[PDB]
C-alpha cells in the first residue's frame, strides 16, 4: 500500500508504448496472370504505335 | 466460449436452402420454413447459376416485409457457397461520391465472373537437418520428410535467402523453388526444446504440386490499372476505369476461354433493396444483363406501385417496366401461424434459449399481431428477464413483461398520437 | 465453349442480294420494314463517305432495337469499329458530360495499321558487346529446330540488362517492338547447383525464328489519352509512378486538332489506312438536355463516326428540362438530325419463331405442344417473358427425368415465376401492405 502511495512506479513502471503492428497476406497474383495478364505487357507491341 | 467476428444475427439461423432432389422444399430444414412457391422458384435459379451456360439473366423477389425475400437471397448465397462467385451490396451503396453511379454498376456486374485456371509448382518441403554456407560463396543443405532425407549444393540466391530469414536446423519449412521464397511452418517436436511445434512432412521432399487459383474479372482490370494495381483493389482508389481497357481484357478472358488455359465460372450479383436505384441506373441495368460476361442477379424489393426514383412515374416494384421485362418475378407470401411458431422454435435453437409451449403461443399471436420481425426480437430480450430472474425457462410473464418494455411500431405510433403536439413536426 | 447471350442467337441482318429482307435468316424472324432499312445503314457505314450522319431506332420495349442494332455490328464485322455505350455512363464523376461523348465519339473512328510481327526466342549461346564501346551486341540462340546469331541495338541490350539476362537463358525477343521477355533457365543447366532459386524451362521446340502478318486495331481515343497526360514513362521498375493516382480529365480541343494532323500525315504515307465505324447509343433518351444540345455540333462535325441511337418512351419529358415534353424523350432539334427507324409489335406468329430460334440455341429440345403454349404465354405477356422460360423448364424437365420441354415442365414455371402484368396485380390487390 505504501508504494503506490509514494510513487507508483514502484508498483508497475510506465511502459515503453508503440502502435500495434500488423502484416496481411501478400497478395497472391498467379504466375498465369503475370505473364499473359497486363495490358502493358501483351499490347506491347500495339502500345508502339 | 470464446466469441469469433461472426456472432448470432439476424440471418444466422438459414444454413441453406432446403430442398429434395427433385428441388421440392421439405416443409422445415437447413435452418428454413415454409415459402414452398418461392424456395421452389429458388431452387430452379440455383440450378440455372450452377449450369452457368446461360448469360445476363435476372430474378426479382417481391413481397410484403418480413416475408423472407432476404431470407431465400440469403439461404441461396450458403447453398452456392465457395468456389462460385457471390457479391452482396445494397441500393444505396452504389451511389458513390468518388465514382459514378454507372460505374459502380459495372465493378458490381464483374466481381462477380470469375476467371479460373490451373498452375504446377516445383515445391521443396521437410525438416531442415543440417545447413551450411561459406564466404561469391558455396553452401550445403539437407532436408527429411517422414519417408526420405537429402542433402543439397545450394546456389547463391538461395544462400541469401535461408541466411536473410535465419533459418535453423529444426525448422520445418516450405521453399518455393521458382521464387526463392522460404515459409517457416514451425520447429520439429524433437527440437522443441531450449512457440509452435510441427510433425514432419509425409511423401518426397519436391512435389510438383497443382495449384487452382481465381480471380474476378474486376480484380483483372484493377491490376492493370496503375503501376501497382492491387493496392487499388483494397485501400478503394479504383475509379472511373478506363473502359478502352475493359474493352480489351474482356476480349483476351474471351480468348483464354477457347484456347482453354483458363475458364470462366459465372457467379451472383446480390443487389439488395432495388427501390434505390435511379432510373439512371435502371438504363444500365437495362443493357449491362445483355452480354456473355454478366452473372446471373438477385434483386429484392419490398414495394408497391410506386414513384421511381429520379422521376415523377409510378410503376410496380418502383423499378420501371423498361426493367421488368427482362426479368422473372418470384412472390414470397405472407406467413400463417404454423410457419410462424416453427421460425419462433429456430431461433430459439439458433439463439440458444428454452422457452415454454404456451410462452410460444402468446409469442406467435404477437408474430401475427405484428408481421413477425418485432416477435424474433422479444425472444432475445424475454431470455435476459429471465436470467435477472435467475429461471431456467422463459415463461408467458416474461414475454409480458418484455412486451411492455419494448414497444412494436404500431403501439408506438399509437401513443404517438396522444402527445401528438409535445413531439416535433406532423 | 461461348455461354448463351440475350442477343448470342443473332448472326446478321440475312438481307438477300437484291437488299430485300428474307422472312427468317441469320437468327431474326418478321421487322422488315426495319431490318430492311437498316441495309442501307451498312451500305453507308461500309462506304466510308460520310461523317456524323445519324440514325435514331424507335418502338416499344422487346421489338429488336438492340437487336438490329447488333445485327450491324455483326454485317460490319470486326474489321470495323463498334462502340457499344449506354446513355447513363454519361454522368462521370471525374470529368464533364460532353466529355464522355466526345471520348466515345473518337472510340468509335479506328487506324488499321499493319506489320510483320518477328519473334526470336531461345536458349543464349553468348552475348559479346562489340564511339568504338558498343556499336551493338552480338547474341546467339539455339532451340531444338537451330541457331542464329544476332545484331541487337545497344537499347535492347539494355533491355536484356534489365530482366537480368545471362548466357544459358532461355529468352523471348520481339524485334519488331524490342519487347525482351526471360521465359526461365535453360534445362540443361538444371543441375549447375542441386537447389537454386530460378525455374529452368526446356529448351524451346520452336523454330528459333517467326514471322508473321499482323493487323493492329486502334481507336482515335487511344491516342487522345495515351498522348494527353505526361506517360507512367515507368513499366513497373520505379516507384514515382505509385504517387500520382491516375484519374480522366477533360482532353483538350488542341490536342485532336494535332492527332488528326498526324493521322493525316500517315494515312497519307499509307502506314496506316482508317476504318469510320459506329457509335451505338443505348438509352439516349436518358441524355440531358446540356447533352442532346451538345450532339447538335458533334454530328455536324466533318471527322465524326455514324451514329445509331435506339429509345422506346412515348411523349414524356426530356431529362432535366423541368417540363418540356418530347417525343421519343428526344428533344425535337435533335430528332430533326436523325434519320428514324419504326419498329412493330410481334403478332403471335412470328413470336413462336423467335421462341424456337432462341430454344435451338440456348441448346433445348421442345416438344411441339409446348412451343404452341410458349407461344399463348406471348398472347398473354411479351416476348422476353415468353422467352425466359425455356431454361427454367428445361431444368424441370431434367429434374423430371427427359431431355425435352412438355407442357407440365413449362406449365409449372408459368406458375411458380411471374410477369410485370401479373406481379402488378398481385400488388394492386394488397396495395395497403407495401
Ligand atoms: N427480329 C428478331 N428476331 C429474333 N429475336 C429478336 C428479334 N428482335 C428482337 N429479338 C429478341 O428481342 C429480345 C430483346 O432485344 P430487343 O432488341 O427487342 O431489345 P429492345 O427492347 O428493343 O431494346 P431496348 O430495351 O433498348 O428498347 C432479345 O431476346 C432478342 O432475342
Ligand atoms: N422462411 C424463413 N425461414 C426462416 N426464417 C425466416 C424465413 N423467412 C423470414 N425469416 C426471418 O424473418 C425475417 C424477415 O424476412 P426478410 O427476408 O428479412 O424480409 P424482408 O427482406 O422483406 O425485410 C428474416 O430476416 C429472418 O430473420
Amino acid at each position: 500500500f505504501r508504494k503506490v502511495c509514494n510513487h507508483p512506479e514502484l508498483f508497475e513502471r510506465q511502459e515503453t508504448w508503440s502502435p500495434f503492428h500488423i502484416s496481411l497476406k501478400p497478395y497472391h497474383i498467379s504466375k498465369f496472370i503475370y505473364r499473359h495478364g497486363q495490358i502493358r505487357v501483351f499490347n506491347h507491341s500495339r502500345d508502339r504505335w | 466460449d470464446v466469441t469469433r467476428i461472426e456472432r448470432i444475427g439476424a440471418h444466422s439461423h438459414i444454413r441453406g436452402l432446403g430442398l429434395d432432389d427433385a428441388l421440392e422444399p421439405r416443409q422445415a430444414s437447413q435452418g428454413m420454413v415454409g415459402q414452398l412457391a418461392a424456395r421452389r422458384a429458388a431452387g430452379v435459379v440455383l440450378e440455372m447459376i450452377r449450369e452457368g451456360k446461360i448469360a445476363g439473366r435476372a430474378v426479382l423477389i417481391a413481397g410484403q416485409p418480413g416475408t423472407g425475400k432476404t431470407a431465400i437471397a440469403m439461404g441461396m448465397a450458403q447453398a452456392l457457397g465457395p468456389d462460385t462467385p457471390f457479391t452482396a451490396i445494397a441500393g444505396s451503396e452504389i451511389f458513390s461520391l468518388e465514382m459514378s453511379k454507372t460505374e459502380a454498376l459495372t465493378q458490381a456486374f464483374r466481381r462477380s465472373i470469375g476467371v479460373r485456371i490451373k498452375e504446377e509448382t516445383e515445391i521443396i518441403e521437410g525438416e531442415v537437418v543440417e545447413i551450411q554456407i561459406d564466404r561469391s560463396k558455396v553452401g550445403k543443405l539437407t532436408l527429411k520428410t517422414t519417408e526420405m532425407e537429402t542433402i543439397y549444393d545450394l546456389g547463391t540466391k538461395m544462400i541469401e535467402s535461408l541466411t536473410k530469414d535465419k533459418v535453423q536446423a529444426g525448422d520445418v519449412i516450405t521453399i518455393d523453388k521458382a521464387t526463392g521464397k522460404i515459409s517457416k511452418l514451425g520447429r520439429s517436436f524433437t527440437r522443441a526444446r531450449d512457440t509452435k511445434f510441427v510433425q514432419c512432412p509425409d511423401g518426397e521432399l519436391q512435389k510438383r504440386k497443382e495449384v487452382v487459383h481465381t480471380v474476378s474479372l474486376h480484380e483483372i482490370d484493377v491490376i492493370n490499372s496503375r503501376t501497382q494495381g492491387f493496392l487499388a483493389l483494397f485501400s478503394g482508389d479504383t475509379g472511373e476505369i478506363k473502359s478502352e481497357v475493359r474493352e480489351q481484357i474482356n476480349a483476351k478472358v474471351a480468348e483464354w476461354r477457347e484456347e482453354g488455359k483458363a475458364e470462366i465460372i459465372p457467379g451472383v450479383l446480390f443487389i439488395d433493396e432495388v427501390h434505390m436505384l435511379d432510373i439512371e441506373s435502371f438504363s444500365f441495368l437495362n443493357r449491362a444483363l445483355e452480354s456473355d460476361m454478366a452473372p446471373v442477379l438477385i434483386m429484392a424489393t419490398n414495394r408497391g406501385i410506386t414513384r421511381i426514383r429520379g422521376t415523377s412515374y409510378q410503376s410496380p416494384h418502383g423499378i420501371p417496366i423498361d426493367l421488368l421485362d427482362r426479368l422473372l418475378i418470384v412472390s414470397t407470401t405472407p406467413y400463417s401461424e404454423k410457419d410462424t411458431k416453427q421460425i419462433l422454435r429456430i431461433r430459439c435453437e439458433e439463439e440458444d434459449v428454452e422457452m415454454s409451449e404456451d410462452a410460444y403461443t402468446v409469442l406467435t399471436r404477437i408474430g401475427l399481431e405484428t408481421s413477425l420481425r418485432y416477435a424474433i426480437q422479444l425472444i432475445t430480450a424475454a431470455s435476459l428477464v429471465c436470467r435477472k430472474r435467475k429461471g431456467t425457462e422463459v415463461q408467458v410473464d416474461d414475454i409480458k413483461r418484455v412486451y411492455s418494455l419494448f414497444l412494436d411500431e404500431s403501439r408506438s405510433t399509437q401513443y404517438m398520437k396522444e402527445y401528438q403536439d409535445a413531439f416535433l413536426f406532423n | 465453349t461461348q455461354r448463351i447471350a440475350s442477343h448470342s442467337h443473332v448472326k446478321g441482318l440475312g438481307l438477300d442480294e437484291s437488299g430485300l429482307a428474307k422472312q427468317a435468316a441469320s437468327g431474326l424472324v418478321g421487322q422488315e420494314n426495319a431490318r430492311e432499312a437498316c441495309g442501307v445503314i451498312v451500305e453507308l457505314i461500309k462506304s466510308k463517305k460520310m461523317a456524323g450522319r445519324a440514325v435514331l431506332l424507335a418502338g416499344p420495349p422487346g421489338t429488336g432495337k438492340t437487336a438490329l442494332a447488333l445485327a450491324i455490328a455483326q454485317e460490319l464485322g470486326s474489321k470495323v469499329p463498334f462502340c457499344p455505350m449506354v446513355g447513363s455512363e454519361v454522368y462521370s464523376t471525374e470529368i464533364k458530360k460532353t466529355e464522355v461523348l466526345m471520348e466515345n465519339f473518337r472510340r468509335a473512328i479506328g487506324l488499321r495499321i499493319k506489320e510483320t510481327k518477328e519473334v526470336y526466342e531461345g536458349e543464349v549461346t553468348e552475348l559479346t558487346p562489340c564511339g568504338k564501346t558498343i556499336s551493338h551486341v552480338i547474341i546467339g540462340l539455339k532451340t531444338a529446330k537451330g541457331t542464329k546469331q544476332l545484331k541487337l541495338d545497344p537499347s535492347i541490350f539494355e533491355s536484356l540488362q534489365k530482366e537480368r539476362v545471362e548466357a544459358g537463358d532461355v529468352i523471348y525477343i520481339e524485334a519488331n517492338s524490342g519487347a525482351v521477355k526471360r521465359q526461365g533457365r535453360c534445362d540443361t543447366y538444371a543441375t549447375e547447383f542441386d537447389l537454386e532459386a530460378e525455374e529452368y524451362v526446356p529448351l524451346p521446340k520452336g523454330d528459333v525464328h517467326k514471322k508473321k502478318e499482323i493487323i493492329q486495331d486502334v481507336t482515335l481515343h487511344d491516342l487522345d489519352v495515351a498522348n494527353a497526360r505526361p506517360q507512367g514513362g515507368q513499366d513497373i521498375l520505379s516507384m514515382m509512378g505509385q504517387l500520382m493516382k491516375p484519374k480522366k480529365t477533360e482532353i483538350t480541343d488542341k490536342l485532336r486538332g494535332e492527332i488528326n494532323k498526324v493521322v493525316n500525315k500517315y494515312i497519307d504515307q499509307g502506314i496506316a489506312e482508317l476504318v469510320p465505324g459506329v457509335l451505338f447509343v443505348d438509352e439516349v433518351h436518358m441524355l440531358d438536355i446540356e447533352c442532346f444540345t451538345y450532339l447538335h455540333r458533334a454530328l455536324e462535325s466533318s471527322i465524326a463516326p455514324i451514329v445509331i441511337f435506339a429509345s422506346n418512351r412515348g411523349n414524356c419529358v426530356i431529362r432535366g428540362t423541368e417540363d418540356i415534353t418530347s417525343p421519343h424523350g428526344i428533344p425535337l432539334d435533335l430528332l430533326d438530325r436523325v434519320m428514324i427507324i419504326r419498329t412493330m409489335l410481334y403478332t403471335p406468329q412470328e413470336m413462336k419463331q423467335i421462341i424456337k430460334i432462341r430454344a435451338q440455341t440456348e441448346g433445348i429440345n421442345i416438344s411441339e405442344e409446348a412451343l404452341n403454349h410458349l407461344g399463348e404465354i406471348g398472347t398473354k405477356t411479351t416476348l422476353r417473358y415468353s422467352v425466359q422460360l425455356l431454361t427454367p423448364a428445361n431444368l424441370l424437365a431434367k429434374i423430371n427425368g427427359k431431355d425435352s420441354i412438355e407442357k407440365e415442365h413449362v406449365e409449372e414455371i408459368s406458375e411458380l415465376f411471374y410477369d410485370a402484368k401479373s406481379s402488378a396485380k398481385i400488388l394492386a390487390d394488397q396495395q395497403d401492405k407495401y
